DNA sequence: GATCTGGCCTGTCTTACACAGTGATGCAAATCAAGTGTGAAGCCAGACAAAAACCCG
DNA sequence: CGGGTTTTTGTTAAGGGCTGTATCACTGTGTAAGACAGGCCAGATC
DNA sequence: GATCTGGCCTGTCTTACACAGTGATACAGCCCTTAACAAAAACCCG
DNA sequence: CGGGTTTTTGTCTGGCTTCACACTTGATTTGCATCACTGTGTAAGACAGGCCAGATC
């Protein structure tokens, strides 16, 4: 309900005094089970000694910076970031969907004295807000940009005896309610230096515990767990530049395929998923050293568009809105073309298409009542 | 396709709009404390304990 | 406590839910409690005639500018103004 | 500011207000009839809208008393011996006369003789004040005595502003080292 | 007689300043963890008789 | 294995009262889209 | 050979357009009183 | 106006349950005041354009 501390303590000893009886409870055992509830309180262990990674395991929020010396004498910088520890922040999830966890296993025909390795598929996702700064002293100040890393768990499953059974899927994942967040940042989107030192530890630590094995207690019986990691929650802008691809300009614009847009053009549906992590690292490596000694754009085209080095290995996807538009405005500029008899006249002038859009535009708000725009939505 | 099973249908203010809600209503200054208040108060928020006690009312 | 509708009843049904006794109050009734309490709802009466006043006591939030004039061909004004009737507010004040 | 605006607006509730002045209301809360008079008093009043609504120059004006008709020149010699000579209808009856000028007089005279008065009042106020405006000019007046008598001007009939300066200074000083007291132009209770 | 110049008047930003908020602490104080151990109340079974108000002869 | 006897729910009649969501005029507000001013050329001309 | 110009990129820069939140209104589901029939079940003796 | 009819009011004897001090002390939470740290509405406060009259070749 977004209510804050003073006026909870005001309703709730209006209500204790006009009830006479205490109903609600005070901001003590409130702020108690909000540190029980919060991560780093239940303990956990890893069968391998996670190197790089502390063993402590009774801290929750820490500074971003991961201890990065900002005095005088240093790089400028002063975006405040805020962090949890990736393990914590797990094993705070797992724990917080132990119950409904355990009543899939009892729904799904399993007893409750059992034992992994459970596998829980955990995707990852990073993405700007836009102006955050609600400035009123003089008006618009500055553009402030803030970003956050998350994380979400949408598949758990245990494989016994011979097959396996999914336990728990996630009903909706691609909703604001399930969004568990690492870390905030007030940093802007573009600004790739400060980016990759705030991402660089969560990056380290999810290689860390990418071959490791959990043990927790869940009901008094230890359990084993072990994570996939997939990155699929980035749009195509942050993909092509976390990546070390370029920018939106030349023709190189596909991020699953190597392809160029005149071979794409050319020839549909001729190519197949091949832009992995390693080639990527492989290509950035050849452009480093230029073992051929060629001229620029030679090298350029041999290594297909990669021209910076990646440092997240993520999963491109695509988003169902945007496949459908980008279908509809082809549909709607064939419309156009054909409205207009384009296969008698050789040439084709400015004004001759703006009357044809025109004409299309009048029709449709006279037959199907709608108001067409240049804005093209979903 | 063969790869994950679901193209998905996922998408805006969600992460604008709750940001600035939870940084005007409870949040502390010097921005030091504010971020740390806004980031419990996002953790508490996406809870399936707290929810699944929330939405317990369907049934 | 500065409490929405949708909030405030997302709270009452959530804690009729968890409890299972009504202990909180609808929607309604709150609009009710409420406009029990607004201004235009009691009788009143006044011994002297009070001319240039109406005699309707069933009325509440009225358009400040009392008939206006915001014709074109007027003097301009761009101002919303929202008032209770002095009797009212005196006979609420007092109930 | 916007006179014509906030006349038309509080034309009523004023016509409502003199209309139920001398009015019985009649109710049945208690279970039984009850009758009820009522007196008005508009002392919840600033400085700023008593000197326009009443019909007095807002801030230009020589007169500075909202009660007396005494000038700012007049104040400074008659410090305690004054009365309250100001009303409502007294204030209708000089505007009145302004508007008239039946003494066919200059435009000076006129304006010395209305005692200030050129607008038409429409609401009967009754002005008052509070204690933070008395105790910040008693001491806004004892800051600039202390600084006189700390700079000995008594024997100096002509100092110079930037010696005065140097005695604020001096005086801001002392004080921040005796009392431990911040000084600042901007005063406040 | 024709401009030139110092001193008020007044609508201007301009700028400091106390207050309201958010959150968390942090000591003074009322209450409770169990141990009996009485000890004073509340109602019920057994069948037999006193104040107070309204209608009828 | 299957009826007998017994112990619990549904059904539509209907104008009500009561309670839970869905919507409706209202604006505000975040956000990619696609246009546009330059930047940077390679070709035509004196 | 030096200078002017049309065309391809490129980094902003305004926008319309899809949503977001709110108090009041409007639909839209649950009990009520007879009741003779319509069903579900648990247990038991044949 | 006096008497009758309810209606409420009590009775002891013997017999059930049922909450409360009484310390016992020493943790627990309960509550109100205090702490850290800024953003902002508001009132003091100069401030220069404008309006003047006093003045010199
Ligand atoms: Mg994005
Ligand atoms: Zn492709
Ligand atoms: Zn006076």
């Amino acid at each position: 309900t977004f209510l804050s501390c003073s006026q909870y303590h005001k309703m709730y000893r209006t209500v204790k005094a006009i009830t006479g009886r205490q109903i609600f409870q005070p901001l003590h055992a409130l702020r108690n089970a909000e540190k029980v509830l919060l991560p780093g309180y239940h303990p956990f262990e890893w069968q391998p000694p996670l190197k790089n990674v502390s063993s402590r395991t009774d801290v929750g929020i820490i500074d971003g910076l991961s201890g990065l010396a900002s005095s005088v004498d240093e790089y400028p910088v002063d975006t405040i970031a805020k962090r949890f520890r990736y393990d914590s922040a797990l094993v705070s999830a797992l724990m917080d969907m132990e119950e409904d966890i355990l009543e899939g296993m009892r729904s799904q025909d399993l007893d409750d004295y059992l034992n992994g390795p459970f596998t829980v598929v955990v995707k990852e996702s990073c993405d700007g807000m836009g102006d955050v700064s609600e400035k009123h002293g003089s008006g618009p100040a500055v553009p402030e940009k803030a970003v956050r890393f998350s994380f979400t768990v949408m598949r758990i499953t245990i494989e016994h005896g011979s097959q396996n059974v999914k336990v728990f899927e996630e009903p909706k994942p691609n909703s604001e309610l399930c969004c568990k967040p690492l870390c905030l940042m007030l940093a802007d989107e573009s600004d790739h230096e400060t980016l990759t030192a705030i991402l660089s530890p969560l990056i380290a630590e999810r290689e860390a515990m990418k071959s490791s094995e959990l043990t927790l207690e869940m009901g008094g019986i230890p359990r084993t767990f072990k994570f996939i990691f997939r990155g699929t929650g980035y749009d195509e802008k942050l993909v092509r530049e976390v990546e070390g691809l370029e920018a939106s300009g030349s023709v190189y614009i596909c991020t699953l395929c190597d392809t160029t847009r005149l071979e794409a053009s050319q020839n549909l549906v001729f190519h197949s998923i091949t832009r992995s992590h390693a080639e990527n690292l492989q290509r950035y490596e050849v452009w480093r050293s230029n073992p051929y000694h060629e001229s620029v754009e030679e090298l350029r085209d041999r290594v297909k568009g990669v021209s910076a080095k990646p440092f997240i290995e993520t999963v491109p996807s695509i988003d169902a809105l945007h496949c459908d538009i980008g279908n509809a405005a082809e549909f709607y500029k064939i419309f156009q073309l054909e409205i207009g008899e384009v296969y008698k006249h050789p040439n084709a002038s400015k004004e001759e298409r703006k009357r044809w859009q025109a004409t299309l535009d009048k029709h449709l708000r006279k037959r199907m009542n709608l108001k067409p725009i240049m804005r093209m939505n979903g | 396709i063969e790869r994950d099973g679901s193209i998905g249908a996922w998408a805006n203010q969600s992460g604008n709009k709750l940001f600035r809600r939870f940084r005007k209503m409870n949040a502390r200054q010097s921005k030091c404390y504010e971020m740390e208040d806004v980031l419990k108060h996002h953790w508490l928020y996406t809870s399936k304990y707290l929810q699944k006690f929330m939405n317990a009312h369907n049934a």
